[PDB]
C-alpha cells in the first residue's frame, strides 16, 4: 500500500523470488533418494520455507523492489504489530528483566557482612522475586515517582 | 502584483528614523565617548544599556516614512525640479 | 611471521604445482603461473592475491560452506 | 635553443632543501 | 685550505654545477 | 616544578605507608602536630627521575604524581647518555 | 650543554633530541610560554594570521597560474564534455618513456593532471574566458597577497599601534563585520557577479577597455532606485539557451524562473546574486546592532545580564558570561570552530543537489573529491572545536566567578551529561548491528527473504511534502490536491524545488531500507563520538581517579600506575581518543554518497538498493567491485591508465599501518634498546668521539599518541583520497 508495494495478494517481484532462487533448491535433478531415509532438502527447508506458497499467512507486508517486504508500521492500513504488538512486548519483557534488577538488589545492603552476596546468587534468578514482574500491574508506573524511590531518595 | 515598492517605502521608514542627530545639539557620535581610547575599564566587560531612552522621536520623525515614501516614490519623485539642466540633468519619469 | 608464510606457500602452490593434466599432460594451474613477475611487486600481491583470490570468499553466500563469507566479516 | 625549462625542481625540491637542511642545523648550532 | 670564511660559495657554486647543467639538456633523451 | 607532583596526604606517618623512589625524598621533617609527626611532601628534589611509585603506597588523597615537570634534565631521565 | 631555542627556556637546555620535536610544537603555544603577556599573546597571535590571509594567496595566485599559458582553458571553454581538465605538467626525472601514455592528457604536450578542484567551473562560472583575455590571477592576488604581509609587520611596529587592550570590545568589532565584512562583502560580490560576469555568462563579453560603454541594457539603472524592482523577472533567460550565447539569452536580471537544464545543472545565472544582493540588507541591518560611541543600540550585557528566557523564577542564574568568553580566548577559539565546522558540511552538502557551476555533477568526479575535502576537515574541525572549549575549562575559567551561572551548573549536572549521551550510542549500537549481521546471517544463508529492513519512513515523508511527488498518495490535508497551498502557487517555486524523482540529477534521491541504516550509522557516529568529547571536556578539570587534575590540564598525557590504573586521561587524549570517530563517521557518511552516485550514474541504482541493506556486500561490491580498473594499472603488463594513484593508495596502506607502532609501543621498549643501541657508536671504531649534540632518546609519552595519528590519518585520508578518484574516472559508475 504505502511507499514500496501492495502485499501478497500480488508482488510479481516477490513472486519470482519464491521462485527462483529456492526452487533451485532444484538443481539437483536427483542425488540419491529414490526412495531412501536422509537427504532432507527434498522435504521442507524448501516445503518449510516453501509450501509457505501465495500464503506465508497474509500478513500484509509491503515488499518493495526485488519484493523484499518492507516494515512501515506507522499504525494504519494493515501494519501496526509490526513494532507495537512486538514492541510493548519488549517493553513488558525487558524492565520485568531489571524491575527485578532493581529488586535481586534492593534486597541487599544490611543485616551482617552484605559484601559480594552477589557473585553466588541467594534466590538464582532472585526465585522470589521472581513474578514481581507480571506480578506488575501498574506498579513502577506509580510507586516508583511515588515513594521508595521517592525524590527523596532521588 | 507584488507591492516590491511596498517594502523598500517599508526599510527606509526606518534609517531615517535615521536622519536624526547630526544636525540636533552638539557634535557627532554623541561625541566619540569611548569608541578609540578604550574604556574603564568597563571591564567585565562593560557597558553601557538602558531600557529607558526609545522616545525623542518616536511621534516627531515617525513621519520620514512618509517624505519621501509619499509623494517621492508611487506618486513621482520632486516634479519641482528645474535648478541648471544642460550638461544635461533629467532625469525623466520613467513612471 | 606465520601470516605471511601462510602468503606465501598458497601463492606458488597454486600459481605453480596445484593446477592439472588432462591429454598430452597439458599443465593447467589454478593459475598459469602468475607469480612470474607479479608478486614481486607487493600490490601484484593484492592484484594477484587478496582481490584476486577472495572473490570466492565475497561470493560464498547462499551456499554451502557460506560460513566462512559470513564469519569472514565478524572476525574480520 | 629549444626545449629547456627544468631548474625550478633542483633549486627547490632539490637545492632549496640543501639550504634549510644545511642552515637550519642553525637549531643545533649557527 | 684557505678555508678562511668559505663553504658558502662552494654550495652556491659546485651545487649550481652539478643542477644547472646538470638539468636542461639540448634534445632531451627524455624522462 | 621543576618537579612538582603533589603526593602530601596529612598523616605523612611513613610506617607501613611508604619509602620507595630513587633518593628523591629524604623527609621525616615534624611540623609542629600531624599525629605521627612527619610531614609535608618532599626534599630537596633537584636529584632524581620521575616516579609514582612516589604514591602507589601511602595516601595522596587527591592526587599522586607521575611526570608533570617538563622542565627536565637528564640527569632527570636515565639518558644522558 | 649550551643554550638555545628562543622561547621556551626548560626545553632550551634539554641535552636529549626531545629538544627539537618539542620545539617544533610549542611554537604556536603563545599563551604561556616564557616570551608571553595577555598584550604579548593577543598581538603575538595577530600579527601572526596576518602571516594568514597572506599564505592563502601565494595558494590561489598559482592556482590561477598552472593555468594560462597551458592547462586547457581555451580548450574546455569551447565545450567541456567529461574528458580530462588539467592541473599542472608533472615532471619527474623518475618516470618512464611511458611518459607518452595517458600522462600526457591528449590536448597539452608534457604530462599533467587535470582539475578535480572545481576553480576550472567557476574561474569560468563567474565568466573570466579567452586566453588572449586570460592570465592575471597572481598578478592581482598577489600584489593583494603581499599587503596581506605589510600590516603584519606595520601593526607589529609599536608606535602606529599594534593595539592592545582595544582587543575585548565586542559591540564596535561584529558591530563592524556583520555589516562592514559580510554584508558590503555580499553586496560587493552581489556588485560583481551582475556587471561582470552574468553578461559574461548567458549573454556576451565585457572588454577590459569599457565598464561605462557596457550597460546591461539600453536605458540604465532605469527606475530601480524607482521603487519598481519587479519588472527585473520577465523574460530573463530561456532554456533554449545554448549556455554563454546569448540567443534565447534574454537580458532581464535577476529571477527564480526556468530551472534545471540537461545543458548544465547548477543554479541559474541570476537567482545566486538577488540572493548575495537580498541577504546583503539584514547583516547590514543586523550590523548597527551594539554600541560603538554614538549612543545608540545595545550593550552586550543587561541583554544577558538578568534577560534570560526560562531563568527568571527558576533559581539558575546569568552572570558576566561576557567577560568570560572575553576574558578566554579559547571560547573564542571553539564558538568559532563549529559554525564553521557545522557549515563546513552544509556548504559541502549543499554543494551538491546545488552545485553553482557550468558543469558539475555530470562531471561527477571533482564533485566526489570535494564534497569530502569539505566533510574531512569539518569532521575534522568540530573536535578542534569540542577541543578549544575544553582548554578553556583548565587554562582560562574560573569557578568563583561564573557559578550559580549556567555555564556551570553544565559542569555541576555533568555526570548525567554523559550517560544520557552514552544511552544513546550503547541503543545507537546494538541496535543498527543486530540490524546488519541479521541482514548478513539470512542472505548466505540462502534466505533473502527473512531479510530484516525498515523503509525510512519520516526519511521519504520529508519530500512527499516537498515536490516528491513519487507515484501519488494523499496524505490527509494534501492529498495531491483540493488544497494544494492557496496561500503559495505559481510564485516562489516554480519549476525549482521540483526536481521530483529525476534519475540522474533530482536533488533527493529515492531513500529505502539502506538509508535507514547508514543514516542510523552517522548518527551513532557523531553522539559517540562527543560523548567523548562532551566527556573529554566536561572534566579536563578533574574526576574521582585524578580529582585535581589541572594547572596544565590539557595534554598531560599518562599518570602513575596505581590507584586503579591511570592513563590517556587528559581531555587532550580524549581529543586524541576522539579524533577515531571523526575518522569513521566522516567516512560512514563519505563512503555512503558514492555508492549512491556511483551507481546513480553510468548505470542502475537498485544496486544499492537490496546492496546496501546488508553488510557483506558493502565490502564485496563497493571495496571489491570498484577498485579493479586502479589495481591492474601496475598491472604485470605495464603501467597502464592511473599509476599516481594505486601507488598512492598503497602508500594509503602503508602511513596507516606504519601508525601501530606509535599506538602499540608505549616509550618504553623503544628507549631501552636505544640504551643498548648508544653503546654500539661510543664503542666502536671509525665512529668514536664523534659526539651527537643531542642525546638519543624514544618519544615522549603523548608526542607518539600523536605521530601514530598524523600518520593514521594522511595514510587513511591519503587512500580514499587515491581511492575515490582512482575510482570515479573510470567508472563505470
Ligand atoms: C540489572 C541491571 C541493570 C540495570 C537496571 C541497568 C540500567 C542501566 N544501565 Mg546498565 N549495565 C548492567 C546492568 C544494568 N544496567 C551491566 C551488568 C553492565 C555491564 C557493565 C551495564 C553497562 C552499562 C553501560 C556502559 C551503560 C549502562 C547504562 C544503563 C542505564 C541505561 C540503560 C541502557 O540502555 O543500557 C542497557 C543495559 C545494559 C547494556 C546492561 C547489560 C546487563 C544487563 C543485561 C543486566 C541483566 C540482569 C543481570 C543478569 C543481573 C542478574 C539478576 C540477579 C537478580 C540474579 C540504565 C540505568 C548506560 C548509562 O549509564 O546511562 C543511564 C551506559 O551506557 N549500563
Ligand atoms: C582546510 C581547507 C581548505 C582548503 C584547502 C580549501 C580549498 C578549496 N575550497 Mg574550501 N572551505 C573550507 C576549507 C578549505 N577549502 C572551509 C572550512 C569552508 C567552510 C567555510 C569552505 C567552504 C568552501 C566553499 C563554499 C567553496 C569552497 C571551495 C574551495 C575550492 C576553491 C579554491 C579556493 O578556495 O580559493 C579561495 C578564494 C579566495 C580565498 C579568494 C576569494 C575570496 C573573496 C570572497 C574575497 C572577497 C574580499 C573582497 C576583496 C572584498 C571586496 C570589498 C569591496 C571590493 C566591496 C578549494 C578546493 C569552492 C568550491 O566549491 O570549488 C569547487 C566553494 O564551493 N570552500
Ligand atoms: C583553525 C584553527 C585553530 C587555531 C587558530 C588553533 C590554535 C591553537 N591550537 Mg589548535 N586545533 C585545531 C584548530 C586550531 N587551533 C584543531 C581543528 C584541532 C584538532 C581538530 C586542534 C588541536 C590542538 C591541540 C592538541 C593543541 C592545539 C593547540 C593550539 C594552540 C597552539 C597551537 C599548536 O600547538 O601548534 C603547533 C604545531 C606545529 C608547529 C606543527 C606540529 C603539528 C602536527 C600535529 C602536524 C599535524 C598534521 C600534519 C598536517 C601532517 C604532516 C603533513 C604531511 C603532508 C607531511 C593554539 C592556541 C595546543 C594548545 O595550546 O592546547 C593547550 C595543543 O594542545 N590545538
Ligand atoms: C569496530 C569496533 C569496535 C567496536 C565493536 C567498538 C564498540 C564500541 N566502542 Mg569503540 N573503538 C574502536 C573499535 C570498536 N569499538 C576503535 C578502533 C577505537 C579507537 C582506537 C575506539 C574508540 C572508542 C571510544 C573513545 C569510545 C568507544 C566507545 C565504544 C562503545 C560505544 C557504544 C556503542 O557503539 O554501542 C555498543 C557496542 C557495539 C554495537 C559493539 C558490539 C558490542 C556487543 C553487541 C557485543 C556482542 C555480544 C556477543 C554476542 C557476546 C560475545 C562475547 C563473548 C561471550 C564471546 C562500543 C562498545 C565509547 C563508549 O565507551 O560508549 C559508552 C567511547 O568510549 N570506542
Ligand atoms: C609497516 C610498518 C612499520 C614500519 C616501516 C616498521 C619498521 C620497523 N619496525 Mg615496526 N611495528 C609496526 C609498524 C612498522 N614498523 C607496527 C604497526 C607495530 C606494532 C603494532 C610494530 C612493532 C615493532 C616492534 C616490537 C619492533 C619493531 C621494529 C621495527 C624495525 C625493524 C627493523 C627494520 O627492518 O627497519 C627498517 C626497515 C623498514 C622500516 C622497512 C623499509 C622502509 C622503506 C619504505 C624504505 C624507506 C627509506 C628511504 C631512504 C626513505 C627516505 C626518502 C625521503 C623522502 C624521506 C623497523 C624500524 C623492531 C626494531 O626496531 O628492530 C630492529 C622492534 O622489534 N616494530
Ligand atoms: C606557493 C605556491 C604555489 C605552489 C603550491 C606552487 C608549486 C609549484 N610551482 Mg610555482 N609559482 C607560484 C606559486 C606556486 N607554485 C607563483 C606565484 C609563481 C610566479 C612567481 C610561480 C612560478 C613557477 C615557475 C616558473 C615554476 C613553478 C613551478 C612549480 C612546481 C615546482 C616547485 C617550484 O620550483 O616553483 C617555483 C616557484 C616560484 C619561482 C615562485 C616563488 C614565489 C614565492 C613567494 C613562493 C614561495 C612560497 C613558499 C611555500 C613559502 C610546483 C608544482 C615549476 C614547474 O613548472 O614545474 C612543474 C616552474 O619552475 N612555479
Ligand atoms: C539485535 C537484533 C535483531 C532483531 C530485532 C532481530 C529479530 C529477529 N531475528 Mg535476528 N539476528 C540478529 C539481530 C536481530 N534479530 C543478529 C545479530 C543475528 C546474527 C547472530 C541474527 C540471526 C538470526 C537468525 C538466524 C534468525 C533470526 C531471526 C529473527 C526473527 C526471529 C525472532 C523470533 O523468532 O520471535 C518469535 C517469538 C516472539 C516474537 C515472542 C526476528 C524478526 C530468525 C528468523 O526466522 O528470520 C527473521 C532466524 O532464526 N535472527
Ligand atoms: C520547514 C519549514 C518551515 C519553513 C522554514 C518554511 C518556510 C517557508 N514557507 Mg512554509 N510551511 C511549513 C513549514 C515551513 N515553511 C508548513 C508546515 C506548512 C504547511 C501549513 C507550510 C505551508 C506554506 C505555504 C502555503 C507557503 C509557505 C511558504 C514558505 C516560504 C515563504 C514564507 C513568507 O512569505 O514569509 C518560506 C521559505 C510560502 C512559499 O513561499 O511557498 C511557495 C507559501 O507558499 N509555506
Ligand atoms: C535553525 C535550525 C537549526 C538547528 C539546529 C541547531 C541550532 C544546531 C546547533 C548545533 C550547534 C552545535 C552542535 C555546537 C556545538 C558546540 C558546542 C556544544 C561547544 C561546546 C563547548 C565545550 C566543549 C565546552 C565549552 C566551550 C564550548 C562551548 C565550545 C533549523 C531550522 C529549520 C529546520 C532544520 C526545519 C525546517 C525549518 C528550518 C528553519 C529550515
Ligand atoms: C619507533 C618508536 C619510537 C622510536 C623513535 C624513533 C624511531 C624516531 C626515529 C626517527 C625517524 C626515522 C625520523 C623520520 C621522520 C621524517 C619524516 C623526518 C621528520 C621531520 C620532522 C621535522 C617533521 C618511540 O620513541 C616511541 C615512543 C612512544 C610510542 C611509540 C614509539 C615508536 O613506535
Ligand atoms: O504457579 C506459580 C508457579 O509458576 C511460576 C511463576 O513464575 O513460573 C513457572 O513458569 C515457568 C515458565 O517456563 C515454568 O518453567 C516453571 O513452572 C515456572 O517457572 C513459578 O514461579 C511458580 O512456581
Ligand atoms: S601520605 Fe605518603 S609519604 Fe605522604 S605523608 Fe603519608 S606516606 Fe608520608
Ligand atoms: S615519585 Fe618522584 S620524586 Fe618520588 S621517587 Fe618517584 S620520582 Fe622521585
Ligand atoms: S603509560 Fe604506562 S606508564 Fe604511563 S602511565 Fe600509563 S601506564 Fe603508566
Amino acid at each position: 500500500d504505502i511507499a514500496g508495494l501492495t502485499p501478497c495478494k500480488e508482488s510479481k517481484q516477490f513472486a519470482k523470488r519464491e521462485k527462483q532462487a529456492l526452487k533451485k533448491l532444484q538443481a539437483s535433478l536427483k542425488l540419491y533418494a529414490d526412495d531412501s531415509a536422509p537427504a532432507l532438502a527434498i522435504k521442507a527447508t524448501m516445503e518449510k520455507t516453501k509450501k509457505r506458497f501465495d500464503n506465508y499467512g497474509k500478513y500484509g507486508l509491503l515488499c518493495g523492489s526485488d519484493g523484499l517486504p518492507h516494515l512501515i508500521v506507522s499504525g494504519d492500513q494493515r501494519h501496526w504489530g509490526e513494532f507495537i504488538t512486538p514492541g510493548i512486548l519488549f517493553l513488558y519483557i525487558a524492565g520485568w528483566i531489571g524491575w527485578v534488577g532493581r529488586s535481586y538488589l534492593i534486597a541487599i545492603r544490611d543485616e551482617k557482612k552484605p559484601t559480594q552476596k552477589e557473585i553466588i546468587i541467594d534466590v538464582p534468578l532472585a526465585s522470589s522475586l521472581l513474578f514481581r514482574g507480571f506480578s506488575w500491574p501498574v506498579a513502577a508506573y506509580r510507586e516508583l515517582l511515588n515513594g521508595e524511590l521517592v525524590d527523596n531518595n532521588f | 502584483p507584488s507591492l516590491v515598492i511596498s517594502l523598500s517605502t517599508g526599510l527606509s521608514l526606518f534609517l531615517g528614523r535615521f536622519v536624526f542627530f547630526n544636525f540636533q545639539r552638539e557634535n557627532m557620535a554623541k561625541q566619540v565617548p569611548e569608541q578609540n581610547g578604550m574604556s574603564h575599564f568597563e571591564a567585565g566587560d562593560t557597558r553601557a544599556k538602558e531600557y529607558v531612552s526609545l522616545l525623542k522621536s518616536n511621534d516627531p520623525v515617525g513621519f520620514n516614512i512618509v517624505d519621501v515614501l509619499a509623494w517621492g516614490s508611487i506618486g513621482h519623485i520632486v516634479a519641482y525640479y528645474i535648478l541648471a539642466t544642460a550638461s544635461n540633468g533629467y532625469d525623466p519619469s520613467f513612471f | 611471521s606465520i601470516s605471511v608464510v601462510i602468503f606465501h606457500f598458497s601463492w606458488k602452490m597454486q600459481s605453480d604445482v596445484w593446477g592439472t593434466i588432462n591429454d598430452q599432460g597439458v599443465v593447467t594451474h589454478i593459475t598459469a603461473g602468475n607469480f612470474a613477475q607479479s608478486s614481486i611487486t607487493i600490490n601484484g600481491w593484492l592484484r594477484d592475491f587478496l582481490w584476486a583470490q577472495a572473490s570466492q570468499v565475497i561470493q560464498s553466500y547462499g551456499s554451502s560452506l557460506s560460513a566462512y563469507g559470513l564469519f569472514f566479516l565478524g572476525a574480520h | 635553443m629549444i626545449n629547456l625549462p627544468s631548474l625550478f625542481v633542483p633549486l627547490v625540491g632539490l637545492l632549496f632543501p640543501a639550504v634549510a637542511m644545511a642552515s637550519l642545523f642553525l637549531h643545533v648550532e649557527k | 685550505t684557505k678555508r678562511g670564511l668559505l663553504l658558502k660559495f662552494l654550495i652556491l657554486g659546485g651545487g649550481s654545477l652539478l643542477t644547472y647543467v646538470s638539468a636542461n639538456a639540448p634534445q632531451d633523451v627524455l624522462p | 616544578m621543576s618537579h612538582s607532583v603533589k603526593i602530601y596526604d596529612t598523616c605523612i606517618g611513613c610506617t607501613q605507608c611508604v619509602r620507595a623512589c630513587p633518593t628523591d625524598v629524604l623527609e621525616m621533617i615534624p611540623w609542629g602536630g600531624c599525629k605521627a609527626k612527619q610531614i609535608a611532601s618532599a626534599p630537596r628534589t633537584e636529584d632524581c627521575v620521575g616516579c609514582k611509585r612516589c604514591e602507589s603506597a601511602c595516601p595522596t588523597d587527591f592526587l599522586s604524581v607521575r611526570v608533570y615537570l617538563w622542565h627536565e634534565t637528564t640527569r632527570s631521565m636515565g639518558l644522558a647518555y | 650543554a649550551l643554550r638555545i631555542p628562543r622561547f621556551s627556556q626548560g626545553i632550551a637546555q634539554d641535552p636529549t633530541t626531545r629538544r627539537i620535536w618539542f620545539g617544533i610544537a610549542t611554537a604556536h603555544d603563545f599563551e604561556s610560554h616564557d616570551d608571553i603577556t595577555e598584550g604579548r599573546l593577543y598581538q603575538n597571535i595577530f600579527a601572526s594570521h596576518f602571516g594568514q590571509l597572506a599564505i592563502i594567496f601565494l595558494w590561489t595566485s598559482g592556482n590561477l597560474f598552472h593555468v594560462a599559458w597551458q592547462g586547457n582553458f581555451e580548450a574546455w571553454v569551447q565545450d567541456p564534455f567529461h574528458v580530462r581538465p588539467i592541473a599542472h605538467a608533472i615532471w619527474d626525472p623518475h618516470f618512464g618513456q611511458p611518459a607518452v601514455e595517458a600522462f600526457t592528457r591528449g590536448g597539452a604536450l608534457g604530462p599533467v593532471n587535470n582539475a578535480y578542484s572545481g576553480v576550472y567551473q567557476w574561474w569560468y562560472t563567474i565568466g573570466l574566458r579567452t586566453n588572449e583575455d586570460l592570465y592575471t590571477g597572481a598578478i592581482f592576488l598577489l600584489f593583494l597577497s603581499f599587503i596581506s604581509l605589510l600590516a603584519g609587520w606595520l601593526h607589529l611596529q609599536p608606535k602606529w599601534k599594534p593595539s592592545v587592550s582595544w582587543f575585548k570590545n565586542a559591540e564596535s568589532r561584529l558591530n563592524h563585520h556583520l555589516s562592514g565584512l559580510f554584508g558590503v562583502s555580499s553586496l560587493a560580490w552581489a556588485g560583481h557577479l551582475v556587471h561582470v560576469a552574468i553578461p559574461g555568462s548567458r549573454g556576451e563579453y565585457v572588454r577590459w577597455n569599457n565598464f561605462l560603454d557596457v550597460l546591461p541594457y539600453p536605458q540604465g539603472l532605469g527606475p530601480l532606485l524607482t521603487g519598481q524592482w519587479n519588472l527585473y523577472a520577465q523574460n530573463p533567460s530561456s532554456s533554449n539557451h545554448l549556455f554563454g550565447t546569448t540567443q534565447g539569452a534574454g537580458t532581464a536580471i535577476l529571477t527564480i524562473l526556468g530551472g534545471f537544464h540537461p545543458q548544465t545543472q547548477s543554479l541559474w545565472l541570476t537567482d545566486v546574486a538577488h540572493h548575495h544582493l537580498a541577504i546583503a540588507f539584514l547583516f547590514l541591518i543586523g550590523g548597527l546592532m551594539y554600541r560603538t560611541n554614538f549612543g545608540i543600540g545595545h550593550s552586550i550585557k543587561y541583554i544577558l545580564e538578568a534577560h534570560i528566557p526560562p531563568g527568571g523564577r527558576l533559581g539558575r542564574g546569568h552572570k558576566g558570561l561576557y567577560d568570560t568568553i572575553n576574558n578566554s580566548i579559547h571560547f573564542q577559539l571553539g564558538l568559532a570552530l563549529a559554525s564553521l565546522g557545522v557549515i563546513t558540511s552544509l556548504v559541502a552538502q549543499h554543494m551538491y543537489s546545488l552545485p553553482a557551476y557550468a558543469f558539475i555533477a555530470q562531471d561527477f568526479t571533482t564533485q566526489a573529491a570535494l564534497y569530502t575535502h569539505h566533510q574531512y576537515i569539518a569532521g575534522f574541525i568540530m573536535t578542534g572545536a569540542f577541543a578549544h572549549g575544553p582548554i578553556f575549562f583548565i587554562r582560562d575559567y574560573n569557578p568563583e566567578q561564573n557559578a550559580d551561572n549556567v555555564l556551570a551548573r553544565m559542569l555541576e549536572h555533568k555526570e548525567a551529561i554523559i550517560s544520557h549521551l552514552s544511552w544513546a550510542s550503547l541503543f545507537l549500537g546494538f541496535h543498527t548491528l543486530g540490524l546488519y549481521v541479521h541482514n548478513d546471517v539470512m542472505l548466505a544463508f540462502g534466505t533473502p527473504e527473512k531479510q530484516i529492513l525498515i523503509e525510512p519512513i519520516f526519511a521519504q515523508w520529508i519530500q512527499s511534502a516537498h515536490g516528491k511527488t513519487t507515484y501519488g498518495f494523499d496524505i490527509p490535508l494534501s492529498s495531491t490536491n483540493g488544497p494544494a497551498l492557496n496561500a503559495g502557487r505559481n510564485i516562489w517555486l516554480p519549476g525549482w524545488l521540483n526536481a521530483i524523482n529525476e534519475n540522474s540529477n533530482s536533488l533527493f534521491l529515492t531513500i529505502g531500507p539502506g538509508d535507514f541504516l547508514v543514516h542510523h550509522a552517522i548518527a551513532l557516529g557523531l553522539h559517540t563520538t562527543t560523548l567523548i568529547l562532551v566527556k573529554g571536556a566536561l572534566d579536563a578539570r578533574g574526576s574521582k581517579l585524578m580529582p585535581d587534575k589541572k594547572d596544565f590540564g590539557y595534554s598531560f598525557p599518562c599518570d602513575g600506575p596505581g590507584r586503579g590504573g591511570t592513563c590517556d586521561i587528559s581531555a587532550w587524549d580524549d581529543f586524541y581518543l576522539a579524533v577515531f570517530w571523526m575518522l569513521n563517521t566522516i567516512g560512514w557518511v563519505t563512503f555512503y554518497w558514492h555508492w549512491k552516485h556511483i551507481t546513480l550514474w553510468r548505470g542502475n541504482v537498485s544496486q544499492f538498493n537490496e546492496s546496501s541493506t546488508y553488510l557483506m556486500g558493502w565490502l564485496r561490491d563497493y571495496l571489491w567491485l570498484n577498485s579493479s580498473q586502479l589495481i591492474n594499472g601496475i598491472t604485470p603488463l605495464v603501467c597502464n591508465s592511473l599509476s599516481v594513484w594505486a601507488w598512492m593508495f598503497l602508500f594509503g596502506h602503508l602511513v596507516w599501518a606504519t601508525g601501530f607502532m606509535f599506538l602499540i609501543s608505549w616509550r618504553g621498549y623503544w628507549q631501552e634498546l636505544i640504551e643498548t643501541l648508544a653503546w654500539a657508536h661510543e664503542r666502536t671504531p671509525l665512529a668514536n668521539l664523534i659526539r651527537w649534540r643531542d642525546k638519543p632518546v624514544a618519544l615522549s609519552i603523548v608526542q607518539a599518541r600523536l605521530v601514530g595519528l598524523v600518520h593514521f590519518s594522511v595514510g587513511y585520508i591519503f587512500t580514499y583520497a587515491a581511492f575515490l578518484i582512482a575510482s570515479t574516472s573510470g567508472k563505470f559508475g
